[PDB]
RNA sequence: ACGGGGAAUCAGGGUUCGAUUCCGGAGAGGGAGCCUGAGAAACGGCUACCACAUCCAAGGAAGGCAGCAGGCGCGCAAAUUACCCACUCCCGACCCGGGGAGGUAGUGACGAAAAAUAACAAUACAGGACUCUUUCGAGGCCCUGUAAUUGGAAUGAGUCCACUUUAAAUCCUUUAACGAGGAUCCAUUGGAGGGCAAGUCUGGUGCCAGCAGCCGCGGUAAUUCCAGCUCCAAUAGCGUAUAUUAAAGUUGCUGCAGUUAAAAAGCUCGUAGUUGGAUCU
């Protein structure tokens, strides 16, 4: 069992803070190597240029094709792949278009079907996919 | 710096359930019966009543003779007596935990008003209010959630310059007398 | 109703000395000088450069 | 600080003083005088603030400078000037 | 895989044009028709069909 | 990683945050050194060096917005080159002068409070209960709704005299005049298999397009996609991403586990640490 003495709480603190190590989301948020392999770097949103249209089949038992787009971050120049949500909304993007970029739902998780995409679209050149899609503003010119 | 103050509160807390189906039957019954705007007006009340709760029970772990309880437990079943929730007669820190919700809102001016046959119904006092018809002690109100203090009940009447009492016609009847 | 403040002095002359000079300038006692901030700092900041009587002489 | 204050903000005044929040972001700081910074009542809060014999700062000003106020027998023309207990 | 049928489907549908009807009460006569739906004059659900 | 006063969450214990208007500290592009003065190693003072950068007749001269506006850059990420010393105060030789301190307007769905988008009457029913007639029926007693049925009564929101406000204004408050019937003076954001409130409705597609936080849906009759209708949740607000608290008795002091699910050192000695039997008026 454990000490349960009156002079302990050294004993006590120094066992919860060795302890407290062996938790996983303990030890991602307060080491310090997942905030540097985190391409956003601690942001909820970031921005980039989209470089190739790509599309990722997905993964068992569901059979169709995802698609993505492949975007280069401008504040760091790192490249991920981003999800473009509804349906024909990859006929709104086009290449070396700025986009804006967020999670994806799951916290670096990979989300469905889709396999290892951590984020998707939510903006091209200023104008949200949501207006795109509902026909409330189109491309600027 | 500036000569400013950042003092404000939230008066609600939203439940912890969302889709609780005995809990929606259970707040539209009183939506209807007492002719509220929205949900959010419930949980005003049900806030209040909830921090009356609180202060009670931490006042009844107190010593029976405790300065602090003698004082503040006086304080507060006088406020509940003055507006007309609680008894004359019930003066004890025991009887607020019996206190119900719709004690609280029969003290509104909108069900006021519709109890003391000025307003047609529920929804009718409502308007009336809001519209600028009624007067308590030679002030003009028109806030429905108004406390009506029990010492105000008898003075609760149509406003002196409103068509329904010594005032002019409104713009309705004045336009179709000159139509002919 | 309305609820506002009064004062009533023995004299204009007390009056004259003792009240805020924009609460006479409301019974046309008063008249103020027809510049700007903006005027007079630029004037004052155009004098530092100019040194003896012909600081007078400066716009 | 590379040298003493000369300003008081009004939360950080003697509380005795009453004083409310939404007038002003300051306060008169007193005057060296014979009493203490957070023991005193300068003559401004006293004219002003408990007599109401001024409604501003500007008319406790007229009211000094017209000689009319003596603090133990003595002509005292300051408006922060630290008036004290047994005074 | 091969980025050629997107859209198909929201572009193949037929286009409906929505029905004017008469428009919704809002806020304190809303919540009203509820109650008396519901609770005033009345196993099943609000919308269960046939 | 500026530190406190404090903030969010919360059965009790606890966890996380505190650049930020109050108190204390530090700095004025980076180091260093000084003069004056009661007080400064001062930067809206000076002297050098390092890095940038300005005018030039090429000899020379002048620099420091982490002050108020404003611009560039950086970014997911943040407002006017506006008016005034009238208030609160400060400074001076001073009752008089000055103050981008401070105040007032502008931008402002950060966030918090109140609160419109209809109400009533008469009709006739899908009608409903409730009283009597066993039953037909009478219902004027009380109730809800397609009411594309009638009807005048009431009011802001707006437009806009004037006063009031104020340093001068704006806004709120107060008041004349005009101002409401139905595609309007029109409420939105997400959903309808389960978790979780609410359609195995109808049309299209056919493991495609797409949905889906998780389980899952879609291969020619799809309760889940794309739409119409209908339905329900909150409502002038409602979705999404991310950090964080509760949920987590899944960090366990209160309060967890270690035979087989993750786990007792091969065994014993032994210092620090932890803990230690009666017994006195
Ligand atoms: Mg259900």
């Amino acid at each position: 069992g454990k000490c349960r003495g009156l002079r302990t709480a050294r004993k006590l603190r120094s066992h919860r803070r060795d302890q407290k190590w062996h938790d996983k989301q303990y030890k991602k948020a307060h080491l310090g190597t997942a905030l540097k392999a985190n391409p956003f770097g601690g942001a909820s949103h970031a921005k980039g240029i989209v470089l190739e249209k790509v599309g990722v089949e997905a993964k068992q038992p569901n059979s169709a094709i995802r698609k993505c787009v492949r975007v280069q971050l401008i504040k760091n120049g790192k490249k991920i792949t981003a999800f473009v949500p509804n349906d024909g909304c990859l006929n709104f993007i086009e290449e070396n278009d700025e986009v804006l970029v967020a999670g994806f739902g799951r916290k670096g998780h990979a989300v469905g079907d889709i396999p290892g995409v951590r984020f998707k679209v939510v903006k091209v050149a200023n104008v949200s996919l949501l207006a795109l899609y509902k026909g409330k503003k189109e491309r600027p010119r | 710096p500036v000569a400013r103050s950042w003092v404000c509160r939230k008066t609600y807390v939203t439940p912890r359930r969302p889709f609780e189906k005995s809990r929606l039957d259970q707040e539209l019954k009183l939506i209807g019966e007492y002719g509220l705007r929205n949900k959010r007006e419930v949980w005003r009340v049900k806030f209040t009543l909830a921090k009356i709760r609180k202060a009670a029970r931490e006042l009844l772990t107190l010593d029976e003779k405790d300065p602090r309880r003698l004082f503040e437990g006086n304080a507060l079943l006088r406020r509940l007596v003055r507006i007309g929730v609680l008894d004359e007669g019930k003066m004890k820190l025991d009887y607020i935990l019996g206190l119900k919700i719709e004690d609280f809102l029969e003290r509104r001016l909108q069900t006021q008003v519709f109890k003391l046959g000025l307003a047609k119904s529920i929804h009718h006092a409502r308007v009336l209010i809001r519209q600028r018809h009624i007067r308590v002690r030679k002030q003009v109100v028109n806030i429905p959630s108004f406390i009506v203090r029990l010492d105000s009940q008898k003075h609760i009447d149509f406003s002196l310059r409103s068509p329904y009492g010594g005032g002019r016609p409104g713009r309705v009847k004045r336009k179709n007398a000159k139509k002919g | 109703k309305t609820t506002g403040f009064g004062m009533i002095y023995d004299s204009l002359d007390y009056a004259k000395k003792n009240e805020p000079k924009h609460r006479l300038a409301r019974h046309g006692l008063y008249e103020k000088k027809k510049t700007s901030r903006k005027q007079r700092k630029e004037r004052k900041n155009r004098m530092k450069k100019v040194r003896g009587t012909a600081k007078a002489n400066v716009g | 600080a590379r040298g003493p204050k000369k300003h008081l903000k009004r939360v950080a005044a003697p509380k005795h003083w009453m004083l409310d929040k939404l007038t002003g972001v300051f306060a008169p700081r007193p005057s060296t005088g014979p009493h203490k910074l957070r023991e005193c009542l300068p003559l401004i809060i006293f004219l002003r603030n408990r007599l109401k014999y001024a409604l501003t700062g500007d008319e406790v000003k007229k009211i000094c400078m017209q000689r009319f106020i003596k603090i133990d027998g003595k002509v005292r023309t300051d408006i922060t000037y630290p008036a004290g207990f047994m005074d | 895989g091969s980025l050629a049928r997107a859209g198909k489907v929201r572009g193949q549908t037929p286009k409906v044009a929505k029905q004017e009807k008469k428009k919704k009460k809002t806020g304190r006569a809303k919540r009203r028709m509820q109650y008396n739906r519901r609770f005033v004059n009345v196993k099943k659900g609000p919308n269960a069909n046939s």
